[PDB]
RNA sequence: AGGGUGAAAAGAACCCCCAUCGGGGAGUGAAAAGAACAUGAAACCGUAAGCUCUCAAGCAGUGGGAGGGGGACCAGACC
RNA sequence: CGGUAGGGGAGCGUUCCGUGUUAGGGAGAAACGCGUGCGUGAGCCGCGUUGGACGAAGCGGAAGCGAGAAUGUCGGCUUG
């Protein structure tokens, strides 16, 4: 079926009392890192969203070992995003009769780890292979074993999506 | 002095990104001074 | 059966190996070989060659405008009343005909120049929205038209030669 | 009997935003703008499908005019029409710009009947 | 401006930044090395030294002086025993000042500053 | 200044394009000599 | 640093091949130059006779264009900036269209010899303003010439261009030199036809 | 002012992250519907993929459409 | 066969009632999302890797029956 069921775990934070763009400005930084940079970085940032943010990728981290079994080294923090959660209001007094509106802001916070070498059979071996070359390849087996071929994350890295489907390679 | 409009989505978004390219610096400090702490050799810094 | 191994492998199995779905029987064909060019001729073609067409064309006159007509293509125009699909209509109004070799110009029209065309299809157009509105007194009127249209084929042109052609001629 | 407005007006907004895909900012997003947006749209489009008949007689007269200019060093647009009015020729200005960049040696020839026959 | 005014502030007016660095050296001298932000080591560095400079000489006048600036006289009298054997050869520079992670409370940059 | 000046339509008036020269006014479209009968548009072939 | 590991290498073979197949399959540019009416390939085409015609990418390539030397000695200003104009715009091929560029570059060499008609030689008054006030400033004509010359057909030329991005663009196209030589020798100049009576003064 | 987890609490044993909260598996269940729990629009906040903006003046659209991309079966069309 | 104030003619839709404990519907209703579908338009007809139990058409009846403006109003969420 998809890479997403393959290279992923997936970890929801919910009702962090970061409020959302204090928390957005810590998570900008570990998109896209490797794992142990992602560590070392959120241990020494000066920012107070860092020590939840990093909880959370610890645990993350975790259930990629204990669970789907990975490997720590290869995991990349893949897609992470911050949504709001629910805000909790307070009314204050302020001089001459007046009131305003504190709001206390939460967040749920989304990683998504990623392996990297998991598909780096198919990866590698299709890299290895012309453009020409492949279709060659290709023109033999069946659409079985061209389906489990080409459903690793090679086709969205070198973009041929839409060119493979023109080839009549695949069906849909 | 008020806003005598508001603020358009995009400008808005433009100024927040800005604010959180400090971010960006503060994670380059913070990456050298954990590689600086990483090899033990550092006799002007000290962690307990 | 391989999709439902290869499959139920990366299933049961995670982390897939390459020697499971790909076995180590197909070498693939040698890159100058006939089996490897009959594959990239099927899934990579060549243009093929275009089709044979005569080298003219006509400017004809229907529903008061003018229109270049090439023979096999067809073209949209005003609703021709009392046509049907599958007639084979000429048109009479025949301004201009050019050839690589010659071209006819009418005074105004070329005598006896015939263009033969067939009604493939009876239509309505992209509808347009009329709009019509005033500010501030408060109306506004939303109308749609529809216009109807004639699809038809030029087939051939025909019945020039005996007319006086000119030609640059260095 | 009390009757709630339900979809009735979702549906009609909806319809209404679809219109407005592609708008710039709000113009795309807040229902009370994307109306009035969609009335000014409907409204240009009108106006310019009556903007297009001038403007491309606009434009054909412009190509015919340097198409023709090239022959002789008197020669005009204006000069021109004038003679395949007075030679009998039905071919309107669409044609002729048409013809003048697609098959210029044709134009020539027509020129050429024009300038025999007014001889 | 400031143009050449070498002071250091510590954000306190004189009285009280005064009386700080009293008391942050006869701490340093108590405990023989401390945790303090890197602004109040830097400034306490002067002071320091001028402590020691003066117990290195021991006249009633200098321990007098010496007296009249720390809290605590048990402290100024241990620093006239000790000194002239730990420092004799030491001319000048008696304080190491050795920086760590900030706090955690107001992100304060830190610092270890060590009787050497 | 005891004159005063042209304010909208007033101005109008004043500032209009018009064409004075009783030889331009008295133009007119070019007189064409009449077409031959032209044929029928489309017609039926059955 | 470019990548050669099998990644990038992979990609850019199979971007060749996209290009490849998009390349055979596209309907192939015929330049205009004695362009007959239609190719057997157009025909299979979208329907290009019946619309107007607009210019493709191929058509206004930089490369291509003509280039013009205007000599400018005994020239009037307004006159040959007309011309020069309508070159530079494209006003006078059977190809031109208002959105784009189809026009020529044009060369003026000597443009300190160019000519001005009755008493505009001290009289023409050439004013750019700072943008603070008072902060106004006039030269006349004669000055100016005498300064830097090139100034004056600049903006005598300028002000017949469009405005806005295009005639920014455009602007660009037109090249002048005080001297009577230019280093465009390269470029193969040919000469500005003049159809205008009254363009040449005599003295 | 604050209504609607499921038919039934069967309200999640056990392991992992783990100071708790919170989570990921396993297990219950027709479905996780997972307790802030039933359909879940809009504003608003984002994340990813396609095209694109740093010489530019503009109620932001519209008619014309360069170049680039996408899903087709009337492949000359649509987005 | 331009059109404000304004008058007349012809229609569409919403909830409910009659036909009706209707046709149809856990072989997926309402709703929600979509359309190269059809209307002069209000809208209709078709479709769903949503949703989980109701409910058309026709021929009629009734209204708490259609919203962008009320410094309206109540919730929600922005801007600063
Ligand atoms: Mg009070
Ligand atoms: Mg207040
Ligand atoms: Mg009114
Ligand atoms: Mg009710
Ligand atoms: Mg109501
Ligand atoms: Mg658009
Ligand atoms: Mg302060
Ligand atoms: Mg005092
Ligand atoms: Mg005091
Ligand atoms: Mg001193
Ligand atoms: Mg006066
Ligand atoms: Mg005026
Ligand atoms: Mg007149
Ligand atoms: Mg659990
Ligand atoms: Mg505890
Ligand atoms: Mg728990
Ligand atoms: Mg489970
Ligand atoms: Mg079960
Ligand atoms: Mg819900
Ligand atoms: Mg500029
Ligand atoms: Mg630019
Ligand atoms: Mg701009
Ligand atoms: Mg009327
Ligand atoms: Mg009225
Ligand atoms: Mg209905
Ligand atoms: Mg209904
Ligand atoms: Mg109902
Ligand atoms: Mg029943
Ligand atoms: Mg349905
Ligand atoms: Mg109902
Ligand atoms: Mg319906
Ligand atoms: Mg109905
Ligand atoms: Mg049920
Ligand atoms: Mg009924
Ligand atoms: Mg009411
Ligand atoms: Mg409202
Ligand atoms: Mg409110
Ligand atoms: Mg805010």
């Amino acid at each position: 079926p998809e890479p997403g069921k393959c290279d992923e775990i997936t970890t929801r934070g919910y009702s962090i009392s970061m409020s959302v763009d204090k928390a957005r400005r810590v998570i900008d930084q570990i998109r896209g890192r490797s794992y142990a940079e992602t560590l070392m970085i959120l241990e020494l940032m000066p920012y107070r969203a860092c020590y939840p943010i990093f909880k959370l990728i610890y645990s993350a981290a975790a259930n990629a070992s204990h669970n789907k079994q990975f490997n720590k080294a290869n995991l990349i923090i893949s897609k992470a995003e911050v949504n709001k959660g629910i805000t909790l209001k307070k009314v204050k007094p302020r001089a001459r009769g007046r009131s305003y509106m504190i709001k206390r802001p939460t967040c749920h916070i989304t990683i998504v780890l990623r392996d990297i070498t998991h598909f780096d059979s198919y990866d590698k071996f299709l890299e290895s292979l012309t453009p020409k070359k492949l279709i060659a390849l290709l023109g033999l087996m069946s659409t079985g074993r061209r389906r489990e071929l080409l459903c690793g994350r090679f086709r969205e890295n070198h973009k041929i999506k839409s060119f493979l489907y023109k080839i009549a390679l695949f069906k849909r | 002095a008020v806003p005598k409009k508001r603020t358009s989505i995009y400008k808005k978004r433009i100024r927040k990104n800005i604010w959180k390219k400090k971010g960006y610096w503060a994670a380059l400090k913070a990456f050298s001074l954990a590689k600086s702490l990483s090899t033990g050799n550092s006799k002007s810094f000290f962690v307990r | 059966l391989k999709a439902e191994f290869e499959e139920f492998q990366r299933p049961p199995n995670q982390k897939p190996q390459l020697s499971d779905v790909l076995p180590d029987d197909f070498q693939a064909p040698e890159p100058g070989t006939p089996e490897y060019n009959d594959i990239i001729n099927q899934f990579l073609p060549k243009k093929g060659p275009p089709p044979p067409r005569e080298e003219i064309f006509a400017v004809v006159v229907i529903g008061s405008r003018q229109y270049i007509v090439i023979p096999g293509r067809w073209i949209y125009t005003q609703r021709l009343k009392g046509a049907t699909v599958n007639d084979k209509i000429v048109l009479n109004k025949v301004l201009l005909v050019g050839t690589k070799a010659s071209t006819y110009i009418g005074t105004p029209i070329v005598t006896n120049a015939a263009v033969h065309a067939v009604v493939e299809e009876q239509l309505l157009d992209d509808k347009v929205i009329v709009f019509k509105y005033k500010k501030k007194k408060n109306y506004r009127r939303n109308i749609g038209h529809r216009q109807p249209i004639t699809r038809i084929k030029i087939t051939g042109i025909t019945g020039y030669e005996d007319y006086p052609a000119s030609t640059l001629e260095a | 009997t009390r009757v709630k407005r339900g979809y009735i007006a979702r549906r009609r907004r909806k319809k209404i935003r679809f219109f407005a895909s592609s708008f710039r900012g709000a113009h795309s997003r807040l229902t009370r703008t994307i109306a009035q947006q969609k009335i000014r749209a409907l409204v240009s489009a009108h106006r310019d499908r009556d903007r297009q008949k001038r403007d491309f007689r606009r434009l054909w007269i412009t190509r015919i005019n340097a198409a023709i200019r090239e022959r002789g060093v008197y020669y005009n647009y204006s000069k021109f029409i004038h003679d395949l009015y007075k030679r009998q020729l039905l071919l309107n200005r669409k044609i002729l710009a048409q013809i003048a960049i697609l098959n210029p040696n044709c134009i020539y020839m027509i020129y050429n009947e024009i300038i025999k026959k007014e001889d | 401006m400031k143009h050449g005014r070498k002071i250091h502030r510590l954000s306190r007016p004189a009285d009280q930044r005064r009386a700080l660095l009293r008391g942050l050296t006869t701490q340093l001298l108590k405990h023989g090395r401390i945790k303090t932000t890197r602004a109040k080591a830097s400034a306490m560095r002067k002071y320091v030294d001028k402590m020691i400079t003066l117990a290195k000489e021991g006249s009633l006048h200098k321990r007098r002086q010496a007296l009249g600036f720390i809290y605590e006289k048990q402290i100024v009298h241990a620093l006239f025993a000790e000194v002239p054997e730990r420092y004799g050869d030491r001319n000048g520079g008696y304080t190491r000042i050795i920086r760590t992670l900030p706090r955690r409370g107001d992100n304060a940059p830190m610092a270890y500053i060590e009787l050497v | 200044s005891s004159r005063p000046q042209k304010k909208g339509t007033a101005h109008h008036m004043k500032t209009r394009p018009k064409k004075t020269a009783r030889w331009d006014i008295k133009r007119g479209p070019a007189v064409y000599p009449p077409l031959p009968p032209l044929p029928a548009e489309w017609t039926i072939v059955s | 640093r470019k990548s050669t590991s099998a990644s990038t290498k992979c990609t850019e073979e199979w971007r060749q091949l996209k290009e490849a197949v998009k390349k055979e399959f596209a309907i192939p540019h015929v330049p205009l130059d004695q362009r007959w009416m239609f190719t057997l390939e157009e025909a299979t085409g979208p329907d290009i006779w019946n619309t107007t015609w607009y210019p493709k990418s191929a058509d206004h390539v930089p490369t291509d264009k003509k280039w013009y030397v205007v000599d400018a000695t005994d020239l009037i200003l307004g006159r040959m900036a007309s011309t020069i104009a309508i070159h530079i715009r494209g006003k006078n091929l059977a190809s031109y269209t208002p959105s784009v560029d189809m026009g020529a570059f044009v060369i003026v060499v000597n443009a300190d010899k160019v000519a001005v008609s009755g008493k505009k030689r001290t009289q023409k008054l050439y004013r750019r303003h700072s943008g603070r006030p008072g902060g106004l400033k006039e030269e006349t004509f004669d000055q100016l010439q005498k300064r830097i010359p090139e100034r004056i057909i600049e903006h005598a030329v300028r002000g017949m261009l469009p405005k806005g991005r295009l005639g920014r663009y455009l602007f660009n196209h037109l090249k002048v030199y005080k001297g009577a030589e230019h280093p465009h020798q390269a470029q193969q100049p040919i000469d500005l036809p003049l159809r205008d009576k009254r363009i040449r003064v005599e003295k």
